[PDB]
């Protein structure tokens, strides 16, 4: 079925991590389809099922494994597998309910949770703001393990939003900006994990935004400025697609 | 499987502002050593429950998490040559009496909560007069 981008945190280097990243994008992509330099995600409407989904498969130094679906649409995960059980965040609508039943469809133990994948839901099963939590290798090592030992009953619910909302930005939003990428790149590069400042949160937080204002634009300039965050938290606005050509790697589709 | 076997020890009487040391020492002949595990450090008083303390993940980053109430008193660490791992319980006060337990999940987090690891030492007692 739907292509698998093999990655595990064991020895993990920049290289590695940077490849796993730049095949995670090839795979989203490309219908040569580029807006203003920026490329685009394929449009969800008209879209047949099995171009839908790519799969992440996830293993650490102790061999657990698990594998994550990511909707190509939005590049955000959808759900996991892990040996027998399979679990999916709560769907939109019926169109995407439908959908993911094209996932796993060999596992024999199928749930969907009663909640979504948004940070908001995240952030409070969690305990914490995507502020508060730590990110690097160290951290999804051990989300790797968190969501491994949940079918078990090993991993408490607060665990597991902590690590979906690290898989999350350590995969979706690291593939979706090439300035988060970086941001990853750093916390391997010195073996240290920590959690992400304002301009990563607001990026995160941006990106419907800012692909409407590229996709919407007038010759690459805003119809409207966006604002965002620096380190300090000190605000700024963003007026052109040129600028954000480093920054972002990825738009949803709009118009 | 993960199976491994939890002795540890160092454990006794200590006078107040005293010190001890103890340790998780994992048997031999599992299939992965000590240090692709996270281990866990709790205590229980009689009356009471289970409480995590101390704990350090299998994340190769060495990551430790402290309760507030031993921050900086205590410090646990590995020495992977014995497949062992240290606590070192400093400043010790009569509070801290209780039997206190190591615990070990494979490929585990740094938690407080019990559920969280699939191993248990036997338990040691600890107390301070
Ligand atoms: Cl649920």
């Amino acid at each position: 079925q739907y292509p698998i981008i093999n990655f595990t945190t064991a020895g993990a280097t920049v290289q590695s991590y940077t490849n796993f990243i730049r095949a995670v994008r090839g795979r989203l992509t490309t219908g040569a389809d580029v807006r203003h330099e920026i490329p685009v995600l394929p449009n969800r409407v008209g879209l047949p099922i099995n171009q839908r989904f790519i799969l992440v498969e996830l293993s650490n130094h102790a061999e657990l494994s698990v594998t994550l679906a990511l909707d190509v649409t939005n590049a955000y995960v959808v759900g996991y597998r892990a040996g027998n059980s399979a679990y999916f965040f709560h769907p939109d609508n019926q169109e995407d309910a439908e959908a993911i039943t094209h996932l796993f469809t060999d596992v024999q133990n199928r749930y969907t949770f009663a909640f979504g994948g948004n940070y908001d839901r995240l952030e409070q099963l969690a305990g914490n703001l995507r502020e508060n939590i730590e990110l690097g290798n160290g951290p999804l090592e051990e989300a790797i393990s968190a969501l491994y030992y949940y079918s078990t009953g090993g991993t408490q619910l607060p665990t597991l939003a902590r690590s979906f909302i690290i898989c999350i930005q350590m995969i979706s939003e690291a593939a979706r900006f090439q300035y988060i990428e970086g941001e990853m790149r750093t916390r391997i590069r010195y073996n240290r994990r920590s959690a992400p400042d304002p301009s990563v949160i607001t990026l995160e937080n941006s990106w419907g935004r800012l692909s409407t204002a590229i996709q919407e634009s007038n010759q690459g300039a805003f119809a409207s400025p966006i604002q965002l965050q620096r380190r300090n938290g000190s605000k700024f606005s963003v007026y052109d697609v040129s600028i954000l050509i480093p920054i972002i790697a990825l738009m949803v589709y709009r118009c | 499987n993960a199976q491994v076997q939890l002795v540890e020890s160092g454990g006794g009487l200590v006078q107040p502002g005293g010190s001890l040391r103890l340790s998780c020492v994992a048997s031999e002949f599992s299939r992965f050593t000590l240090d692709y595990y996270a281990i866990g450090w709790f205590r229980q008083a009689p009356g009471k429950e289970r409480e995590g303390l101390s704990s350090i993940s299998s994340s190769s980053d060495g990551f430790t998490s402290y309760s507030d109430s031993v921050k900086g008193r205590f410090t646990i660490s590995r020495d992977n040559a014995k497949n062992t791992v240290y606590l070192q319980m400093n400043s010790l006060k009569p509070e801290d009496t209780a039997v206190y337990y190591c615990a070990a999940r494979l490929g585990g987090w740094a938690s407080f909560s019990p559920q969280e690891y699939d191993y248990w030492g036997q338990g040691t007692q600890v107390t301070v007069s």
